[PDB]
RNA sequence: GCGGGGUGGAGCAGCCUGGUAGCUCGUCGGGCUCAUAACCCGAAGGUCGUCGGUUCAAAUCCGGCCCCCGCAACCA
RNA sequence: AAAUG
RNA sequence: CCGAGGGUAGGGCCCGUGACUGGGGCGAAGUCGUAACAAGGUAGCUGUACCGGAAGGUGCGGCUGGAU
RNA sequence: UGGGAGAGGGUGGUGGAAUUCCCGGAGUAGCGGUGAAAUGCGCAGAUACCGGGAGGAACGCCGAUGGCGAAGGCAGCCAC
RNA sequence: CGAUGUCGGCUCGUCGCAUCCUGGGGCUGAAGAAGGUCCCAAGGGUUGGGCUGUUCGCCCAUUAAAGCGGCACGCGAGCUG
RNA sequence: GAAUGCCGGCAUGAGUAACGAUAAAGAGGGUGAGAAUCCCUCUCGCCGUAAGCCCAAGGGUUCCUACGCAAUGGUCGUCAGCGUAGGGUUAGGCGGGACCUAAGGUGAAGCCGAAAGGCGUAGCCGAAGGGCAGCCGGUUAAUAUUCCGGCCCUUCCCGCAGGUGCGAUGGGGGGACGCUCUAGGCUAGGGGGACCGGAGCCAUGGACGAGCCCGGCCAGAAGCGCAGGGUGGGAGGUAGGCAAAUCCGCCUCCCAACAAGCUCUGCGUGGUGGGGAAGCCCGGGUGACAACCCCCCGAAGCCAGGGAGCCAAGAAAAGCCUCUAAGCACAACCUGCGGGAACCCGUACCGCAAACCGACACAGGUGGGCGGGUGCAAGAGCACUCAGGCGCGCGGGAGAACCCUCGCCAAGGAACUCUGCAAGUUGGCCCCGUAACUUCGGGAGAAGGGGUGCUCCCUGGGGUGAUGAGCCCCGGGGAGCCGCAGUGAACAGGCUCUGGCGACUGUUUACCAAAAACACAGCUCUCUGCGAACUCGUAAGAGGAGGUAUAGGGAGCGACGCUUGCCCGGUGCCGGAAGGUCAAGGGGAGGGGUGCAAGCCCCGAACCGAAGCCCCGGUGAACGGCGGCCGUAACUAUAACGGUCCUAAGGUAGCGAAAUUCCUUGUCGGGUAAGUUCCGACCUGCACGAAAAGCGUAACGACCGGAGCGCUGUCUCGGCGAGGG
RNA sequence: GAGCUAGCCCUGGCCAGGGUGAAGCUGGGGUGAGACCCAGUGGAGGCCCGAACCGGUGGGGGAUGCAAACCCCUCGGAUGA
RNA sequence: UGGUUCGUGGAGCCAUGGGGGAAUCUGGGCGGACCACCGCCUAAGGCUAAGUACUCCGGGUGACCGAUAGCGCACCAGUAC
């Protein structure tokens, strides 16, 4: 559902930016805010550890409940939905007969003024939360506990889904966004349906000011440098790589697996991601 | 044109300070090394 | 200046490791067809750019000359 | 399989 | 004041013209293929799309103006 | 007004057969393909045969010279 | 090589003669006009423009003629770059 | 005697360059041994969004007074930021601290490291952020919101009365926030006034005037008034805010809802307290019992935490309020009054500069506030000018060449030249009018014209007020006057046609290149399933990210349009429980040393033995590569066809003497009187070619070429004049 | 040694004036309902002209300079990376 | 692996990060691989003066210098700058 402008500045042709439909509230809940520290890309020690990051606009972290087995079976009306600048979906404001507020992600299709709730017993209702073993095989789901009560890990990105597709043991089996298999505990809790705002990949951004707001620095070729500062650097005139492209560190960065592997988790992996 | 020298009191007390010098066993051989040799001032003056 | 090449009519093997020149097309003769090509059966044709040398013996190994491509000609 | 006059 | 007209500037249509180029028309016996009329020897045609020295071939779908 | 038929259309949901791929069992000298071969595949264990899984696409018989729509077009099944 | 600034142009000249003009001649297949070739002769003169960084050259319009060369491929403690 | 030797000293250049902006000087009168330079006065010039005034940073006595000139000052010097001596900086309310926190720093706990040390929650430090109680006037040679005068205000201690469940480092509220535009109502400030106050003045032809000139305010407690901000009230239930809890949050009922009320500011008024000129007279005195009013313009500031809109989604803690817990309710808190208390450091002066950063009294650099009047459309622009501050610390003469900077030119108008380099032309507002092409915004201020001053008459509308006048802001029509010229001076685009490149605004070699290079949205590959991959670090630990495949790292290409063909043989990567190879180790056939011997010690085959390598495959928006020779058409010329050797596979579309073409000024066409450049074509591409992308593309460009018009001292071709040398 | 320079984090400040006129909203037309068209309000933008402020395109002067990077004319951005 | 003259050398001895892991005298280590003989010494706990090293400090003495030497400083020096 995305907007986009007459071409009145050059810049300003291809922009296109979200329509905030479904944003109920203009600004947060005082008590579940806190300050985002802005990194800079830069570590502890000082040193950038991530190039070109840093610049954008100021945010204020907004707290999110990654563990709705927290409060099981008490529960909540959704009380408004509103904009979080530190990712990419939408959040629901809840609020809870039990009087406590908290946030959560906005799943697609979720609308202002239901009963959400969370438990082994509760409902398959786009909203609910619920341990992995109690869910229908099949039905999407987001907001999955990788391993059990350490916090929703899986499928939190706009618009991202998990689809059940099987079970096994304890475990059950999950196709996750990049189209992996994996073996997950049946005890992690995760929330039905599919995160909120899918169109966020539709977004032009318009020019390189819209980089920076969000707090891209600009990212500058290895072929254009010279030889202490990029493998690919140097050569008279322009130059092809004459060599496998390599990161900056030396390491190839064509189809070079990087995973190590005797990662215990490979047992719990199925099938490596798809496509 | 904007030259070297830019004097700030608070600056050149924080990092040539004697507290500064103290911190480190770099620092605190600074000293160390000025003592012996005698100089009249083992810090940088700055009236604060 | 440096490298490669020249052999039936055309395009290439043989030259490295001397003694024996071969592959495809083409050409010629005869077949099938009404006739041509295609196709089948046969056949002829090369003294290896040239000259000199070595050797019992040179397409072949070594020299000089002609021609044929190809590479180089940078710091001023 | 299989062209042309 | 108007005013033939003359000058200046920018537009509109038409005619002629032009290195080069695109196909097209015709022009007794040039070259290379044989796609169509027989089931033309892969049924033909068509719209569309990609590819091929050339006619044309193939994919999807449609027609019978297709024979047995 | 009361009734009848029908692949007429749109949405949602749903069923089995079959093809390929993966996992398991069993098993061995070829499979596949054509006018006849060859490329491909196969002891690194294929074809053929059993069990399990994933995913898309199309709806056998019914079915027709049949029906519906103005036309192009419309065919598993349930519902709005 | 404890430095002799390197093309071309502008500016400013000056010299040499194997002379392009102008002057004085011989021969001529010199009728005249006009040329050809050679001899003497350097006093003075020797245009403007197009293109190219160009020297050179080509071309336009003239001209009595549109000469060749030396002076660190004259001349950067004079300039341009 | 040499080492471009070391240290020191004195020459040479040379009485030559220079005396640090071309904003400018003259005269008179003082003092003194001495004066263009010090002081006083008059005359003249200069800045005036400053070259004026107030802060902050930095500097450290340079401020004021007296006495002095050897040196310092680019000359002189009586003068001075210099020398000597004395004097000078006053605070509960301004700033900082005894309050709070942010990045960050430190760091009980805890983790890590050979040592030194490195991390790290709470806590603590840390300000130009939050919070916090003073305004006006006077005075000193020098300080003042600090002393003094008037009118206000805070906290702490004690005492007293009244009120209430009092009590916190623990709970909650509040503090509490972005960018752009913006309503209303005030204030700052400014303009005018025939109204009020005023010393005077009549000039030189006129004016005794509704004339000229000066001035016509500042602060203020309670109360009042105008304008805004903020907040709903009660009852019940309660499992949440890590104890409790009436507070908060959630649910239900009742009343109120642009309101009202209650509460906080801002402005006006306000007892009362000060200020108060020109001019004349010697910083003071008068003027003066000074007056102190009316109208208009009006903020970017105040009400403020206002309102709307938008995407990039916009600090924390404390003060303050409330809630309760131990405790304690003889208390304690709150409100009010009375009496006592109120500490440390800074205060001078410079402060766009001669006192700071540049070695100098340096034409450079330095953040924040005020920054007046008129006119020009406006404005912090330009020009003149107030208050205020300077003429830049060598002058005086002469009137050559030459350089600098500026002004003018006959006729010609790019002939100059690498190039119109530079200098001209154009120039602001109004109205008419404006092409290809295009991504429909654009191109476009395209181009190119006309108007523009002043006076008289008529007339519309807005603001203020009241609806009128007055003042103010926008225009409309008619008739006329003057000059060469009407945005009359200063500030203010030359334009058009056509190519290459890069999409675009942007970024860089501070200090010779701003570009065609980087970046950029956008495309594609590829990596990573979370204690991610990658990065920094030995580690701990961080970053990634309090993110989770619509996310994150890496590489190339670089909007968008139309597209991106063939080769996987070699290299790289991905896949491949077979085989081959393979070290340690296992293994110990078989030997050896020595002992009389039990034994001790060493060597040691086959076979078992990972990754890696070979080996089988896959892979191009991964590294890379994409043929030669020969024949042939009813003229010739050329080959759509054919022949042959080779390759992993032979360059497809599109373009092409190009940012690439050696031969080259290829050939033909255009443009020109003439065109090695430019433009269009041709193609035998020495040696373009498809994501080191290929071909195009509207718009954009202080990028690089070619052309024309306009105008010119660039030039033929030079001449005069001005100023600083 | 980051008091110059480069990048980032915390916290404050500055950008006169003028011009262009996106979306949206209201009205009207239209339609079965729509899309859409027109006038008005509206006030967007790495938009335009142009001071401050940040730059340093072209030329000239300066070259033992005022200056170890300056001065004059000219020129770019100037609500945004 | 390190030390020793010992750089893998026939490489012991001393020390030791990893692994496996005894004995109490008839136990144990060394005599330069290893064996036997013959000898030496008793590991895995600790302290121990004097003989030796240096010269900020005090003194004595120089075929040591004499203000560009001699300490950088004879003097108000680790100062001016
Ligand atoms: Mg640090
Ligand atoms: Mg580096
Ligand atoms: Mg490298
Ligand atoms: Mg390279
Ligand atoms: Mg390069
Ligand atoms: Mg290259
Ligand atoms: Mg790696
Ligand atoms: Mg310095
Ligand atoms: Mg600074
Ligand atoms: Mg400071
Ligand atoms: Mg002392
Ligand atoms: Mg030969
Ligand atoms: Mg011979
Ligand atoms: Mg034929
Ligand atoms: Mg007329
Ligand atoms: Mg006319
Ligand atoms: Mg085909
Ligand atoms: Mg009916
Ligand atoms: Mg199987
Ligand atoms: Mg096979
Ligand atoms: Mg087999
Ligand atoms: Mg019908
Ligand atoms: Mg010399
Ligand atoms: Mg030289
Ligand atoms: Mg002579
Ligand atoms: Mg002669
Ligand atoms: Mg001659
Ligand atoms: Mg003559
Ligand atoms: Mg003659
Ligand atoms: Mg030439
Ligand atoms: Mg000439
Ligand atoms: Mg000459
Ligand atoms: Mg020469
Ligand atoms: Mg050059
Ligand atoms: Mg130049
Ligand atoms: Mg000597
Ligand atoms: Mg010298
Ligand atoms: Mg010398
Ligand atoms: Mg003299
Ligand atoms: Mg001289
Ligand atoms: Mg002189
Ligand atoms: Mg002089
Ligand atoms: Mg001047
Ligand atoms: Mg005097
Ligand atoms: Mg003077
Ligand atoms: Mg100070
Ligand atoms: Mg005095
Ligand atoms: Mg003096
Ligand atoms: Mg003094
Ligand atoms: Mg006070
Ligand atoms: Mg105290
Ligand atoms: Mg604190
Ligand atoms: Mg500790
Ligand atoms: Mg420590
Ligand atoms: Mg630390
Ligand atoms: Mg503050
Ligand atoms: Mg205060
Ligand atoms: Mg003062
Ligand atoms: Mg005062
Ligand atoms: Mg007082
Ligand atoms: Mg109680
Ligand atoms: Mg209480
Ligand atoms: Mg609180
Ligand atoms: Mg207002
Ligand atoms: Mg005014
Ligand atoms: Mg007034
Ligand atoms: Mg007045
Ligand atoms: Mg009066
Ligand atoms: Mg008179
Ligand atoms: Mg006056
Ligand atoms: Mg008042
Ligand atoms: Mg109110
Ligand atoms: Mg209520
Ligand atoms: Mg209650
Ligand atoms: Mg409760
Ligand atoms: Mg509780
Ligand atoms: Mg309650
Ligand atoms: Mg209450
Ligand atoms: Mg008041
Ligand atoms: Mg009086
Ligand atoms: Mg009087
Ligand atoms: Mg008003
Ligand atoms: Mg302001
Ligand atoms: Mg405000
Ligand atoms: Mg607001
Ligand atoms: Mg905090
Ligand atoms: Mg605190
Ligand atoms: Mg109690
Ligand atoms: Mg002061
Ligand atoms: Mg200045
Ligand atoms: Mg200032
Ligand atoms: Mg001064
Ligand atoms: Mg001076
Ligand atoms: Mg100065
Ligand atoms: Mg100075
Ligand atoms: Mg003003
Ligand atoms: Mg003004
Ligand atoms: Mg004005
Ligand atoms: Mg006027
Ligand atoms: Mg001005
Ligand atoms: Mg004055
Ligand atoms: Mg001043
Ligand atoms: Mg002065
Ligand atoms: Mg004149
Ligand atoms: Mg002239
Ligand atoms: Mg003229
Ligand atoms: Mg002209
Ligand atoms: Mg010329
Ligand atoms: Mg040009
Ligand atoms: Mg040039
Ligand atoms: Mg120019
Ligand atoms: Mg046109
Ligand atoms: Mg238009
Ligand atoms: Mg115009
Ligand atoms: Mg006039
Ligand atoms: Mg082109
Ligand atoms: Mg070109
Ligand atoms: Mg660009
Ligand atoms: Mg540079
Ligand atoms: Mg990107
Ligand atoms: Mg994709
Ligand atoms: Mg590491
Ligand atoms: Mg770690
Ligand atoms: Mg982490
Ligand atoms: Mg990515
Ligand atoms: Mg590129
Ligand atoms: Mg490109
Ligand atoms: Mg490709
Ligand atoms: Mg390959
Ligand atoms: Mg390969
Ligand atoms: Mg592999
Ligand atoms: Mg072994
Ligand atoms: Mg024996
Ligand atoms: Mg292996
Ligand atoms: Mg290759
Ligand atoms: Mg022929
Ligand atoms: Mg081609
Ligand atoms: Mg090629
Ligand atoms: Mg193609
Ligand atoms: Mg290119
Ligand atoms: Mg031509
Ligand atoms: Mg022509
Ligand atoms: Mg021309
Ligand atoms: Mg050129
Ligand atoms: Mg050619
Ligand atoms: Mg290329
Ligand atoms: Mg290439
Ligand atoms: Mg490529
Ligand atoms: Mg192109
Ligand atoms: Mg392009
Ligand atoms: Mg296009
Ligand atoms: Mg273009
Ligand atoms: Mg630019
Ligand atoms: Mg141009
Ligand atoms: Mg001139
Ligand atoms: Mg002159
Ligand atoms: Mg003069
Ligand atoms: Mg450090
Ligand atoms: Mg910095
Ligand atoms: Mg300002
Ligand atoms: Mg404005
Ligand atoms: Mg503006
Ligand atoms: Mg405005
Ligand atoms: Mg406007
Ligand atoms: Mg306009
Ligand atoms: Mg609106
Ligand atoms: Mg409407
Ligand atoms: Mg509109
Ligand atoms: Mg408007
Ligand atoms: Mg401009
Ligand atoms: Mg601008
Ligand atoms: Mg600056
Ligand atoms: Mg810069
Ligand atoms: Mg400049
Ligand atoms: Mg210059
Ligand atoms: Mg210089
Ligand atoms: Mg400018
Ligand atoms: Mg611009
Ligand atoms: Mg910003
Ligand atoms: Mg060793
Ligand atoms: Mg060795
Ligand atoms: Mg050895
Ligand atoms: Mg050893
Ligand atoms: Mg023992
Ligand atoms: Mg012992
Ligand atoms: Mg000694
Ligand atoms: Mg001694
Ligand atoms: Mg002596
Ligand atoms: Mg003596
Ligand atoms: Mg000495
Ligand atoms: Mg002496
Ligand atoms: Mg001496």
């Amino acid at each position: 559902a995305v907007k986009k402008f007459k071409p009145y500045t050059p810049s300003r042709r291809f922009m296109t930016v979200a329509d905030f439909s479904e944003i109920t509230k203009t600004e947060p809940e005082k008590s579940l805010v806190k300050p985002l520290k802005k990194t800079g890309g830069r570590n502890n020690q000082g040193r950038i550890t991530v190039r070109f990051r840093g610049g954008g606009h100021k945010r204020l972290y907004r707290i999110i409940d990654f563990k709705r087995w927290d409060k099981v079976g008490i529960p909540a009306k959704v009380a408004a939905i509103e904009y979080d600048p530190n990712r990419s979906a939408r959040i629901a404001l809840l609020h809870y007969v039990d009087g406590e507020k908290r946030y959560i992600i906005a799943p697609d299709g979720l609308q202002v003024g239901q009963q959400v709730v969370a438990g082994p017993d509760a409902p398959i209702q786009v909203g609910n939360a619920l341990p992995l073993r109690f869910i229908p095989v099949g039905t999407v789901v987001h907001a999955v506990e990788l391993e059990p009560k350490k916090g929703a890990k899986l499928a939190r990105a706009a618009g991202t889904s998990a689809q059940i597709q099987g079970r096994e043991g304890d475990y059950v089996i999950l196709r996750l966004p990049s189209g992996e298999l994996r073996k997950v505990h049946g005890e992690c809790y995760a929330t039905v349906g599919a995160v909120g705002n899918a169109d966020h990949k539709n977004i032009v951004l318009g020019k390189a000011g819209r980089s920076r707001w969000l707090g891209r620095r600009p990212h500058v070729r290895g072929a254009a440098m010279n030889p202490v500062d990029h493998p690919h650097g140097g050569g008279e005139g322009r130059a092809p790589r004459g060599r496998p492209p390599a990161s900056p560190w030396g390491w190839q960065t064509k189809g070079l697996k990087t995973r190590k592997r005797r990662k215990p988790s490979s047992r719990f992996i199925i099938a490596r991601r798809k496509k | 044109m904007k030259r070297t020298w830019q004097p700030n009191r608070r600056k050149r007390a924080k990092t040539h300070g004697f507290r500064a010098r103290m911190r480190t066993p770099g620092g605190r051989k600074v000293l160390k090394r000025r003592r012996q040799k005698g100089r009249w001032r083992l810090t940088p003056a700055v009236r604060k």
